[PDB]
């Protein structure tokens, strides 16, 4: 603890992301909406805008 | 073991000459190494930090020649006040800081 | 800044050694600083015993460790030691220092204090 | 490049040839393996 900041011990996490031509297996959460009813409104379910 | 070895056990020399006192370490590890003086009956005083730096209020005639295993402490003019005890100290993983066996300097 | 030691000149054989460390230039709360402590028997060299840092912990000697422990006190400004089972080998000068570690192996004791004798005998 | 497999499981009752009648074989899982296949081999269990 008696050391510089530049001494001082640093946790680096380095999160790279493998894009290939092959199917996605992670998304974005798609920012979870809560649902509306007998309401007009703009809806989106699983892309089917 | 990372052992400490001073030499020589005792320094002849006599004021206007140059002291030079070796502090080497076993066949191990190298980094830094501290240099102390202590005079009879007064607590040991630092002279010199990461194997050389003069300590705050250390004259110019104090060096240190920081290098591998083995290390060495200069005194360029050698005043009257500057015999007395001499102790190199290292600080490794295992033991932590390793003191010298000590070089008394006295006048020939 | 100054240390100044405190402590029974007299311990006898096979029993506890208190020694209290109390400095006035600074702050031992101070994350910069360990404070150590290191003895010298009369006509020996020097033998660091074990350096404390604030917050609790600290670390000893390889061959002390069994019988020694340190202690702190940030509000009275003070660390002292114990060294249990004192023999005769321990008749020695105490000092305690101010310890700057700054990068791994550069350990150098600042300023020391001007250290007690404590002489073990019956 | 999608490798489709549609499956369905009936009871048979029927102790040799193929059946007759209808039965519509759901989706069972689509693998975007994009390979070509040209060949294929079926597997058997050996009861020892």
């Amino acid at each position: 603890p008696t050391y510089g900041v530049g001494y001082q011990p640093y946790r680096v996490v380095v999160l790279s992301f493998e894009l290939l031509h092959a199917p996605a297996t992670v998304c974005g959460p798609k920012k979870s909406t809560n649902l509306v009813k007998n309401k007009c409104v703009n809806f989106n379910f699983n892309g089917l805008t | 073991e990372i052992v400490m070895t001073q030499s020589p056990a005792t320094l002849s020399l006599s004021p206007g000459e140059r002291a030079t006192l070796s502090c080497r370490t076993s066949q191990s590890v190298t980094s830094y190494l501290a240099w102390y003086q202590q005079r009879p009956g007064q607590a040991p005083r630092l002279l010199i930090y990461d194997a050389s730096d003069r300590a705050t209020g250390i004259p110019a005639r104090f060096s240190g020649s920081g290098s591998g295993t083995d290390f060495t402490l200069t005194i360029s003019n050698l005043e009257p006040e500057d015999f007395a005890v001499y102790y190199c100290q290292l600080r490794s993983n295992w033991p932590p800081i390793t003191f010298g066996q000590g070089t008394r300097l006295e006048t020939k | 800044v100054q240390l100044v030691e405190s402590g029974p000149g007299l311990v006898k054989p096979s029993e506890t050694l208190s020694l209290t460390c109390t400095v006035s230039g600074g702050s031992i709360s101070s994350s910069s600083h360990y404070w150590g402590w290191i003895r010298q028997p009369p006509g020996k060299g020097l033998e660091w015993i074990g350096s404390i840092y604030y917050s609790e912990s600290a670390y000893y000697n390889p061959s002390l460790k069994s019988r020694v422990t340190m202690s702190i006190d940030t509000s009275k400004n003070q660390f002292s030691l114990k060294l249990n089972s004192v023999t005769a080998a321990d008749t020695a000068v105490y000092y305690c220092a101010r310890v700057t570690e700054p990068r791994w192996t550069s350990c150098y004791f600042d300023y020391w204090g001007q250290g007690t004798l404590v002489t073990v005998s019956s | 490049g999608y490798f489709k497999i549609y499956s369905k499981h009936t009871p048979i009752n029927l102790v040799r040839g193929l059946p007759q009648g209808f039965s519509a074989l759901e989706p069972l899982v689509d693998l975007p393996i994009g390979i070509n296949i040209t060949r294929f081999q079926t597997l058997h269990i050996s009861y020892l």
